[PDB]
């Protein structure tokens, strides 16, 4: 299986994760590590894509001891709206993106967590897939 | 291995590594996608075996050389994929063979200078993808094909400038569509666009706009795309900004993810000749009133919005308006009442996801849309609709309400006035299906969606609302927890050919209520059929096209005649590979196209 | 295993050039722009390679042949510490380059009949940047 | 399969090997390793971790996409770190984390495009940063990336199109600052963004428009300015006005490579008038304009490959102070004609190789009021006609270097006479006539002699020859030269020499009899005819620090024995060992004498 990195490291806490797509890798990290996340976070990101992207969207599941908690779905590029400069990309483009997401801000009660994190196009074909752990 | 995914004319073979084609794949192959192999070098060996190949992907392949005449034998190849290859060196006629190559895409294959490019055999080129290189001018060289060029996609790349000189390069093309996004503009030198032949130009990203109008100045073009993104560096678009537009004529213009730093109406002065404009996430709260400068508007859209009081559009500002679109928008709006009587011709209206929540709907809400024909309140809040809740709607023809629960007072028939209405989507608004006249006024519509809401006792009656809606040709009831339908409770139906009862828990004598009808698709697809009785198999067999996947089949002699009958009609049932056995144990999970059985 | 493919660097009319890679670690990319008898001076190349060796000082090395007979050797300079003449001068090791230009050559009418060149390309410590067995053919 | 031992257990080359890791052969003690064109997609802390002693490490086109997490933590030594042509996706933040003074980062084409792709955390003792031939477009830097010890910044082939205040800034934390912007097509550039101090070095090949630049670095400090340009780049003409911005700044060194002067006059260098060094090569001149005025205090001039057709054409009256002048590869007969350099006092350095110079009465009238000259090069040239005392006009002169420029000196004149200070002369192939013993008169101080490829009468060098006139050598080069023989007492007189390199000759065994009297020398006799080495002449080897006995004939047989185990004893002592191998008898042909 794929290795598992390191997306941050402050102090006691650090978020770790590892890639759910069987064909590749990629390259995740965040930029400040804290409790408190501020909105409108920077993250960075390389990888290759293996789909169109010119709609693209985001489904994210937490989990906590096993058992599920909250589940939701964002749309990160859509045909009449690509929010990002990287929407509309194809299939075999090297990407690497160093800028904000626009979160809200929330906390993250303090336990041990899986994420589970999935972007995926209109035809439901992966684009990438992360198994995360945050740990506080 | 390959997939076959159309007989023997279209092949996928992605990701496996190949470093050659495969014995397997057939002369008669015309699609082959190759993504993901390995062809460090590609030639006229290369693809001999498949001649007759009209689109080809090598995306990814790791290529490094493209040598001579290596298409030389494919007459009617049309594309060419070449995406993200480290190319190296490409031979004079490394491309030319194909008698109308219509298509390349050399998208990230590290191109800095036009020259690579071989122009031997791209006379019939359409479209020309050199997208996220490392191009830094858009001039193409001396003696390079242009005519047939509809589409030339410059993407990503570090295009700072461009020139009179540059574009005139372009001078052979008729209609061609540019796309500069994510490229950091500049400069334009003015006039550059004078030239008839460019239809549509797109500058995404762009950090100046005063820049790049003052270099479209006295030119004709039927869009432009100055959207920005999330990402892009901040500005603020000014009055100022938009001086430059009427020396210049566009049809439609895009302005998505701005801001306005003092909207006035003088904002709009050189709109007057515009017929569509997009403001979409533009971090608008209202538009100001009395515009006079979008008086030709058809088309606007303010999706992703910020509106309170749907009001504080101010839509007397454009009369000619024929569609609406208010979809997403970002907190509680209020439709009001008489809000948009001033637009008299509307036709399409969508005020999808926009957190819309109303009381006694719809006709002051709706005053005077006497031409509507397309409305869209899906992915609302609760919505209360009156006795004739769109009588001042007539000519209504597809009304979409998906996922807002709808509040009607029995015996109400909300739609009663309807009568040109084709198109309706019910989906999961948690109707109430008691109401024998819900669907009043309906006789002559012809698609229905009450998926996802729910009869009593979890049954449909020999009596019922769909007695009210004869002429149907599509129903779809999947997802309403159904556990039986009676046996006349569609006699009254007399055109329906759709009919979706999947993701309800059915059994196999509810077939009984489908014996009186011929020829439809039939989905029943994850319900509670075990055993199929029988003496109602032939009502499946009077059928075009069957889905009973995903349901508990018997697999024992107790459903022999139904088995026999599966094997018999393999070629009429839909998604086969996922109806499979529950009983016996032995023979969980096989399909039932394998099922042996001896009674 | 195989030796390298022979590529056509050029043919116009009768008139034609090819060459093959003598460089075993790798193959090149090469054309001429114009084929003629009469070579214009200052003519204009083609080049497409991936670098194994730092080229900061690069020398030319052209040996030509006829009837298998020696007819003239000659070496000159296209990059030197104190002179690069070309754009790409001084690139490292391990750079991929791609050059559509001009080399200075002089005149040349070629004569009638079959000739056999070879041309190499080194640094100063004397490694292989590229190597050409080269014919031409009128 | 195998790598090569470059130094003992301290480098190893194991290049276009297409290892997947590092090989279990590679030891503990190993320093430097040159791993290009080798296949490491992925790289971690596992991949090196046997290695820990590197100090310099070359990873170029190994196929890299990944660089993860404490890579290089074991790596304490870890000085350079060359990743030139990987496909790199991503870096880990603290993927070079772990060496303590990691000075020389390559990230030349790597893909780059982004700046904040390069992880900062362990930059801040960066010396060298290579960013070459990616897709670049910003000079300027994240913010909170260290810049304090960088001194070389290269952005070569890059798309670098403007340079503003705001960019430069930037790197206002360095000191001595040299950036290389070579084949980046600089549109503008905000002017003063070079104000600051910092600013040691600035290159600007191959730009279409000078005016822009020098406007650009108004109000700078500069040590020197590269604005050459290349065969390929396009064409372009310089004006007098082009110059213009330049006297407002203060640049040492200027080069112009390779361009066009439209309307030269001596107002073209208005502005040149704190320039010290000014490089005009391959810049088509056929000349000079007469009284600059405007070159006064230059002190380097180089006027390589142009097209002169007499010396005086330079106009030399306009640069009295110049100390060095270059005038190599002239692609026309140059006539040096007669007192041409005369105004130039004190000159100390002149390069006239490759120049198709054929002088015939040379060199007083040539060279005339050369007082002060040291280097004197005319190496590379059709024949000289060389004068009795040739050189009495340039006396105090140095280094004379003419290889490969036939010599015609009329016997007995002595050309060198007058060059009492000369300690280095190279005449290297120029086909002296040896048989003048007084061809080297006056040369008695001279401690460096380069005779290769002459001849001798009778391929021999007898009791009595031209070297008993230099009586002071130390190196001594005498290669190629046709010698089948040198006479017992032709070296008795030399009492100083420390190198001699007789190699490239058809010498033997018996010739060693020469050097007996000789102690703890470099003795190169490699490329010889040595067979037998007669034992009574075996301690003038042994006397001797280095020997090079390679490629020759050496025997085999027992006749030879003596001198088969003192090499053996003196291994250590014995220069280019590996190739130093038997030729008798037939069964030991190419056995190492070892
Ligand atoms: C009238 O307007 C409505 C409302 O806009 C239109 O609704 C559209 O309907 C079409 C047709 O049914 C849908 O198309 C299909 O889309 C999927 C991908 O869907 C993904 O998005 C879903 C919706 O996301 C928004 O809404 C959800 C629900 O509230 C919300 O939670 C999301 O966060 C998101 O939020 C919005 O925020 C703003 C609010 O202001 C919006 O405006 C903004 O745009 C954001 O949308 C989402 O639910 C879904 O996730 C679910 O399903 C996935 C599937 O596996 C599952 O993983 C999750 O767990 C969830 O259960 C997705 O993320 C696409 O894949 C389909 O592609 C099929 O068909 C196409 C062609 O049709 C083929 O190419 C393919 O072969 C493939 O078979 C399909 O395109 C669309 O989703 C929907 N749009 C929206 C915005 O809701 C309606 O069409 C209009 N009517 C008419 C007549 O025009
Ligand atoms: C005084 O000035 C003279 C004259 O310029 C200086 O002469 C220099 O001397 C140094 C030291 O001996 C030489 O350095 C070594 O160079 C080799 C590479 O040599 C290559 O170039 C050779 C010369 O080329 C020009 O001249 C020849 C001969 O006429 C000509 O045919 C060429 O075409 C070329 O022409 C010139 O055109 C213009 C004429 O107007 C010139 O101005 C222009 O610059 C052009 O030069 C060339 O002969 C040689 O080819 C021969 O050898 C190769 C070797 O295999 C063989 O393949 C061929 O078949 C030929 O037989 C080469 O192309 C370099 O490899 C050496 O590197 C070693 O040492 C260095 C450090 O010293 C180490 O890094 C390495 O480990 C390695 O072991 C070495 O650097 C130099 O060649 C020469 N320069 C010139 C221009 O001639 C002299 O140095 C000055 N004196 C003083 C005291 O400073
Ligand atoms: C190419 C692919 C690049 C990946 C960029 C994805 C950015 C989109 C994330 C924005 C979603 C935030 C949101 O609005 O959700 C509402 C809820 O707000 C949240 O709680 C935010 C959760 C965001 C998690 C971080 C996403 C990282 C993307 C990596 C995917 C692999
Ligand atoms: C409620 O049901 C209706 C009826 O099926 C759904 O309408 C369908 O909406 C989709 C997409 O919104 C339309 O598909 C589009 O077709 C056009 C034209 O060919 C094409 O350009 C697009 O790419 C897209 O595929 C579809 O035509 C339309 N169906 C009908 C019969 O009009 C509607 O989506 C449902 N609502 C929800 C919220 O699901
Ligand atoms: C004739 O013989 C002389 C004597 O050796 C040769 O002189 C040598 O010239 C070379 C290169 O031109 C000098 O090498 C240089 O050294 C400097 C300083 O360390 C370094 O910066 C350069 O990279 C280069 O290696 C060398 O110093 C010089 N030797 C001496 C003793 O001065 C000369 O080149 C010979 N002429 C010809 C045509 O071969």
């Amino acid at each position: 299986a794929w290795p598992t990195h390191t997306a941050c490291r402050n102090g006691n806490l650090q978020v770790l994760y590892q890639s759910c797509d069987p064909l590749q890798d990629f390259g995740f990290s965040v930029d400040q590590c804290a409790r408190q996340l501020k909105p409108n976070i920077n993250i960075r990101f390389g990888m290759v894509l293996r789909e169109d992207i010119e709609q693209l969207f985001l489904d994210v599941a937490l989990f906590s001891k096993g058992l599920s908690i909250l589940n939701f779905s964002y749309p990160v590029c859509e045909v009449d709206l690509p929010k990002f400069s990287f929407c509309g990309r194809r299939k075999g483009e090297q990407i690497y993106y160093a800028g904000p997401i626009n979160n809200p801000g929330f906390e993250i009660p303090e336990g041990d967590y899986q994420v589970l994190l999935e972007l995926y196009n209109q035809d439901h074909a992966t684009v990438a897939c992360a198994n995360a752990t945050v740990l506080y | 291995k390959c997939t076959e995914k159309e007989g023997n004319r279209t092949y996928n073979c992605e990701n496996l590594g190949l470093r050659e084609i495969p014995d397997t794949l057939p002369n008669t192959t015309e699609v082959l996608e190759f993504s993901f192999n390995f062809l460090p070098t590609i030639q006229n060996t290369t693809f001999s075996r498949l001649i007759n190949l009209i689109f080809l992907d090598l995306t990814r392949c790791q290529i490094n050389w493209v040598h001579e005449d290596t298409f030389q034998s494919h007459h009617q190849l049309n594309t060419i994929v070449l995406t993200g290859n480290p190319l190296i060196f490409m031979a004079e006629t490394s491309l030319t063979g194909p008698k109308f190559l219509k298509h390349l895409f050399l998208t990230q294959t590290g191109i800095s200078n036009l020259e690579f490019i071989p122009v031997h055999n791209l006379e019939n080129l359409e479209s020309l993808h050199l997208g996220s290189n490392h191009i830094s001018s858009i001039n193409l060289p001396e003696n390079f094909p242009t005519q047939n060029l509809k589409v030339l996609d410059f993407q990503n790349n570090a295009i700072h400038y461009i020139s009179r000189k540059d574009t005139n390069s372009l001078e052979q093309a008729t209609n061609l569509s540019l796309n500069f996004n994510g490229n950091d503009i500049k400069g334009i030198e003015p006039g550059a666009f004078i030239s008839k032949i460019f239809q549509s130009l797109k500058f995404g990203g762009s950090l100046n706009l005063f820049i790049i109008f003052k270099g479209l100045q006295n030119s004709t073009l039927q869009s432009l795309w100055l959207g920005t993104f999330e990402d892009t560096d901040d500005q603020y678009l000014t009055s100022a900004t938009f001086e430059g537009l009427c020396d210049m004529s566009v049809e439609s213009i895009n302005l998505q993810k701005h801001r306005f730093s003092d909207l006035s109406s003088s904002t709009f002065r050189c709109f007057t000749r515009v017929q569509e404009l997009d403001l979409t996430a533009a971090h608008l709260n209202g538009l100001p009133s009395g515009i006079e400068g979008m008086n030709s508007l058809k088309k606007l859209v303010l999706n992703a919005n910020s509106f309170d009081q749907l009001c504080q559009i101010n839509a007397a500002s454009f009369p000619s308006l024929r569609d609406l679109y208010i979809k997403g928008n970002m907190r509680k709006l209020d439709l009001g009442t008489r809000c948009l009587e001033k637009l008299e011709n509307l036709q399409k209206l969508d005020l999808s996801h926009s957190d819309i929540e109303a009381s006694d709907c719809c006709n002051l809400q709706l005053k005077n849309l006497r031409h509507l024909q397309y409305l869209n309140l899906s992915y609302n809040e609760p919505l209360g609709l009156e006795d004739q809740a769109f009588k001042e709607c007539p000519q209504l023809e597809l009304l979409d309400v998906a996922f807002t629960h709808l509040h009607v007072k029995a015996p109400h028939s909300p739609f009663q006035n309807l009568h040109l209405l084709r198109v309706l989507n019910l989906s999961h608004c948690l109707l109430d299906t008691s109401n024998q006249h819900l669907l009043a006024g309906l006789q002559d519509l012809r698609h229905l969606n009450l998926q996802g809401n729910s009869f009593q006792d979890g049954s449909i009656s020999k009596t019922n609302l769909l007695q009210m809606v004869g002429s149907l040709e599509i129903l779809i009831l999947s997802s309403c927890n159904l556990l039986s339908i009676d046996q006349q409770a569609f006699h009254g139906l007399r055109n329906v050919n759709h009919l979706d009862l999947s993701h309800n828990s059915l059994t196999g004598d509810s077939m009984d209520a489908l014996s009186h009808l011929k020829g439809l698709y039939l989905n029943m697809a994850s319900n509670n059929i075990r055993i199929i009785p029988p003496h109602l198999l032939p009502a499946l067999s009077q059928q075009s096209i069957i889905n009973l996947s995903h349901n508990p089949l018997d697999c024992t002699c107790s459903n022999i005649h139904f088995i026999t009958w599966y094997k018999e009609n393999l070629h009429k049932l839909e998604d086969s590979e996922e109806t499979t056995c529950a009983n016996p144990p032995s023979l969980r999970g096989v399909k039932l196209s394998d099922v042996k059985l001896h009674c």
